[PDB]
């Protein structure tokens, strides 16, 4: 069993975020895997930390494994923008031959037990407020409002859809409001 | 990446696990709010299906269409069966996971659920203001929400960094838009959706 | 296709002659023969560990 009590944590870019995952086990030797599920739902392996190994490290990723406390919390240091995902702490025993139940399974039949995951939001770093430029694009009875605005707090008739706010690669925010209409409030 | 099938039907999950010396292929279901959980694993050498305890036989089947190929088959689909499915095989440092396909089980709405493309060619406004415009393509009333909108060039298969808005349910289908800001050229917008024209994924031209 | 493999061979009950019958209602056909419905009113027999539709 894996217990990730806290989900949807938020941290800025270039800081370090520690994802706290616990586990319940009856295995003498085991491994804990840290995966990240991308928005494309492509579960990407990040780090492996054995029960009888030193605290694992994979460049940016590190693990603070506490065998007695069963705290194998991951740490990501110097986050960049493309770090937001659903981070899964998974207890498995792949390369383990002694210390599990008396089943004749050859560890290739062993399941990787997952925790419910923690979504990580990589907010952009604090920076001076920026005035956004607005383009009202219309093509075929449809209106799209394009807004360089910090922070994400911005406000913008057959139907009007929820505006989408995204973190631009410029280390700021960009939003688009879609509506079948056919202003600016950021400072 | 998306498989939409009615209730009381059969759904197939194929995946890009290119593992050759695989001996067991596990099928994990992530139901988006719970943990990814194994439904079964397929003994490749003996070709057997080991279901998890408390299940019933015939709910899940592992098919071998080719040599090193597997497909999870679900009979008498129900809505609880919806989720994301992965084929996972243990690797030396980790457990390799397939790209994962979303199986959404509908009640039966049945209409043209292809993503309807609306195209927003920028005016001369951005070229006048900061000589850098944006091309935005939206897709209305598609089912399921599982879509992949990304932009490439004519001369390359490079996934250009393109801003992608969220997906929003209209009434029961979904709408999703994506814009790319040119730093001009024919930047194409590829839309990966299950329901498209002639089976192949959708594609939109964006001329200057 | 080699041996030790799977073979794909393309009304309430659909019977297979050379074996089994598939009930579409409760969707019921161990593991040697399986019936898969890739489409609506389309059935394919799958044989693991290596024919007429009736």
């Amino acid at each position: 069993k894996v217990t990730q009590a806290q989900s949807s944590v938020s941290m800025p870019v270039r800081k370090a975020v520690t994802l706290n995952c616990l586990y319940e086990t009856s295995w003498w030797s085991y491994y804990i895997f840290w995966y990240k599920q991308l928005p494309s739902k492509e579960m990407i392996f990040l780090i492996r930390q054995g029960s009888d190994e030193q605290n694992a490290k994979s460049g940016r990723y590190s693990v603070n494994f506490k065998k007695a406390a069963k705290s194998v919390a991951l740490t990501i240091s110097a986050l960049q923008l493309e770090d937001s995902a659903k981070y899964f702490c998974a207890l498995g025993a792949p390369h383990t031959y002694w210390g599990i139940s008396t089943d004749l399974s050859s560890w290739d039949t062993r399941q990787m037990f997952f925790g419910t995951g923690i979504k990580l939001f990589v907010e952009p770093r604090s920076q001076p407020h920026t005035k956004p430029s607005v383009f009202v694009m219309k093509n075929g009875t449809n209106v799209a409002c394009l807004v360089e605005f910090y922070p994400k707090d911005i406000r913008i008739k057959i139907t009007e859809f929820d505006p989408a706010i995204v973190i631009s690669p410029s280390g700021k925010y960009n939003a688009v409001k879609l509506g079948k209409y056919e202003s600016v409030q950021h400072d | 990446k998306s498989v939409t099938r009615p209730t009381r039907s059969s759904a197939e999950i194929t995946c890009d696990l290119t593992v050759i010396n695989a001996f067991y292929i596990h099928w994990y279901l992530h139901q988006e709010g719970k943990a990814p959980q194994r439904l079964l694993y397929y003994d490749v050498s003996n070709s057997k299906d080991v279901l998890e305890s408390g299940l019933s036989p015939g709910k899940y089947y592992t098919h071998t269409p080719r040599r090193w190929s597997w497909i999870l088959i679900l009979r008498n689909l129900i809505e609880n069966d919806s989720g994301v499915y992965y084929c996972a095989t243990w690797d030396r440092p980790s457990k390799l996971f397939g790209s994962g396909t979303t199986l959404v089980v509908t009640d039966k709405l049945d209409a043209d659920v292809s993503p309807k493309p609306t195209i927003f060619l920028p005016s001369i406004a951005e070229t006048k203001l900061q000589k850098a415009g944006t091309y935005l393509c939206l897709l209305e009333k598609f089912f399921p929400d599982v879509i992949k909108i990304h932009w490439q060039e004519k001369k390359s298969n490079t996934i250009l960094g393109s801003q992608e808005g969220n997906t929003m349910k209209t009434n029961d289908t979904y709408m999703k838009f994506s814009w790319l800001t040119v730093p001009d050229k024919e930047h194409r917008c590829i839309v990966r959706h299950e329901n498209n024209k002639n089976g192949v994924d959708q594609e939109i031209i964006f001329p200057p």
